[PDB]
C-alpha cells in the first residue's frame, strides 16, 4: 500500500565506471527495503536485503545505504555480469515494487545501417501489403524511424521492434513494420522511411517507388 | 539448492479458470511461507497472494481479490493458484517466491524465486504462421552487404522458431521480438546480412516452426528485380 | 506471535 519510485529508468555506462539507483517511498518503510536483479528472461534474484545487508553470494562492489523514505544501491565497478534491470521492493505493507531501473552498456557510437524490403506478392495476394525499415547494429538504442508515404508522415498504421543488446559488440536493431491494405498500397506510389540518429550526421532516407519494385 | 518450479501456464480465454502449481525441493516447505507475484509488460513486478506455512492466514491484492485463491499441499510439496474469472489484464508471468527466515525481525519479505509460468489471456484460437519473403534489392544493400529474411506475421499462441539453411547459417542473424497485433496475433521477422556477391550463388531459406500448431514452413527468399 | 499483520513471520 506503499508506493514506490525508481530513478533514473535506464542508466547507461561502460565497464569499470560507479553508479547508484535511488529509490523513492510514498511514506516511510524504516529500512524494510529489498534490491533485486533480473536478467531478461529470468526472475529476480535478491541481492541486498534490509536496505544494506549483501545476501550470500552477491559481490561486495554491491552496497545499499538509505532509510526512510529514499535508498540508494551503488555499484563501485561494473562487471560485464552486473548490467541489468534492477527493481527496489518494500515489504512493511504487503509487497510493493518500482518501475525497475535498466543499465545498459555505453559504447563508442555506431552508426545504423538501414534497409527496406516492400511487400512481396504472396501476401499482396492475400489482401494485405507490409513495408519493413531494418536499422542494424547501432548504439545509442534511441533512433527516431518515421514513415512517409507519398510525402506524407505516416501515424498509427506501424509497429516497432528493437532487439537486446548484443553480447558481442553492445548494439542494437530494430525493425518497424508498416501493414496497410492492398487497396490503399495501390493508391499510393512512393513509400519511404527516413532515419534520425547520433551516429548520422544527416537523416538518411530509403524509399521505393510502388511499381517500379 | 532451494528450487522452485511453476507450472499450470498457457492460453486461456477470457472468464475461464486456471490453476497454477509451483514444486518446492531443497528446504523443508511445510515451514515455510510462499508468494505468488505476477510481472506484465505494462504493470511491472505485482504481488498477487501470500499464504502462510500451515495454509491458514491467506492475503491477497485487491485487484485479483474475490477471483484468485491461494491454497498448499505440503505432503506433495507443491504450492498453488486458482485464477477464476479471467480478465485480459491478469496475462503476465506468474513466480513463486519463498518467505524470508525467521529472525527477531517482525516484517519478512521473499528471497528466492522461480523461473515462471506463462498466463495468456485472449479470444483469438490457434493459428498457423504465414510466412512472407523480404526479398534483397539494390534498396537492401550498404557497401558489399546485403539484408534478406522472412516475416512470420499472424500466428498464435507463442512460441515460433526460425532458423536458416536448416542451421548451416548462424552469422549475421536477427530475430526480432515477437509484437501482439491488434488482430490479437503475433507477428515476427527474422533478418539476415550476407554479402551482396552470393545472392547468385547461395540460397538462402528460413525454415519456421511453429509447434504449437505442428506446423513447419521452408520458404525461400530471392532478389528481386530493383 | 498472534501478530494479524500480513507481514509478519509466515513460517
Amino acid at each position: 500500500d506503499i508506493q514506490m519510485t525508481q530513478s533514473p529508468s535506464t542508466l547507461s555506462a561502460s565497464v569499470g565506471d560507479r553508479v547508484t539507483i535511488t529509490c523513492r517511498a510514498s511514506q516511510s518503510i524504516a529500512s524494510w527495503l529489498a534490491w533485486y536483479q533480473q536478467k531478461p528472461g529470468k526472475a529476480p534474484k535478491l541481492l541486498i536485503y534490509k536496505a544494506s545487508s549483501l545476501e550470500s553470494g552477491v559481490p561486495s562492489r554491491f552496497s545499499g545505504s538509505g532509510s526512510g523514505t529514499e535508498f540508494t544501491l551503488t555499484i563501485s565497478s561494473l562487471h560485464p555480469d552486473d548490467f541489468a534491470t534492477y527493481f527496489c521492493q518494500q515489504f512493511t505493507s504487503y509487497w510493493t515494487f518500482g518501475q525497475g531501473t535498466k543499465v545498459e552498456i555505453k559504447r563508442t557510437v555506431a552508426a545504423p545501417s538501414v534497409f527496406i524490403f516492400p511487400p512481396s506478392d504472396e501476401q499482396l495476394k492475400s489482401g494485405t501489403a507490409s513495408v519493413v525499415c531494418l536499422l542494424n547494429n547501432f548504439y545509442p538504442r534511441e533512433a527516431k524511424v518515421q514513415w512517409k508515404v507519398d510525402n506524407a508522415l505516416q501515424s498509427g498504421n506501424s509497429q516497432e521492434s528493437v532487439t537486446e543488446q548484443d553480447s558481442k559488440d553492445s548494439t542494437y536493431s530494430l525493425s518497424s513494420t508498416l501493414t496497410l491494405s492492398k487497396a490503399d498500397y495501390e493508391k499510393h506510389k512512393v513509400y519511404a522511411c527516413e532515419v534520425t540518429h547520433q551516429g548520422l550526421s544527416s537523416p538518411v532516407t530509403k524509399s521505393f517507388n510502388r511499381g517500379e519494385c | 539448492q532451494v528450487l522452485l518450479v511453476e507450472s499450470g501456464g498457457g492460453v486461456v480465454q477470457p472468464g475461464t479458470s486456471l490453476r497454477l502449481s509451483c514444486v518446492a525441493s531443497g528446504f523443508s516447505f511445510s515451514t515455510y511461507g510462499m508468494h505468488w507475484v505476477r510481472q506484465s509488460p505494462g504493470k511491472g513486478l505485482e504481488w498477487v497472494a501470500i499464504i502462510w506455512y500451515d495454509g491458514g492466514n491467506k492475503f491477497y491484492a485487491d485487484s485479483v481479490q474475490g477471483r484468485f485463491t491461494v491454497s498448499r499441499d505440503n505432503s506433495k510439496n507443491t504450492l498453488y493458484l486458482q485464477m477464476n474469472s479471467l480478465r485480459a489484464e491478469d496475462t503476465a508471468v506468474y513466480y513463486c517466491a519463498k518467505a524470508y527466515r525467521t529472525s527477531l525481525d517482525k516484517k519478512y519479505g521473499m528471497d528466492v524465486w522461480g523461473q515462471g509460468t506463462t498466463v495468456t489471456v485472449s479470444s483469438a484460437s490457434t493459428k498457423g504462421p504465414s510466412v512472407f519473403p523480404l526479398a534483397p534489392s539494390s534498396k537492401s544493400t550498404s557497401g558489399g552487404t546485403a539484408a534478406l529474411g522472412c516475416l512470420v506475421k499472424d500466428y498464435f499462441p507463442e512460441p515460433v522458431t526460425v532458423s536458416w539453411n536448416s542451421g548451416a547459417l548462424t552469422s549475421g542473424v536477427h530475430t526480432f521480438p515477437a509484437v501482439l497485433q491488434s488482430s490479437g496475433l503475433y507477428s515476427l521477422s527474422s533478418v539476415v546480412t550476407v554479402p551482396s556477391s552470393s545472392l547468385g550463388t547461395q540460397t538462402y531459406i528460413c525454415n519456421v516452426n511453429h509447434k504449437p500448431s505442428n506446423t513447419k514452413v521452408d520458404k525461400k527468399v530471392e532478389p528481386k528485380s530493383c | 506471535d498472534g501478530n494479524p499483520d500480513p507481514n509478519a513471520n509466515p513460517n
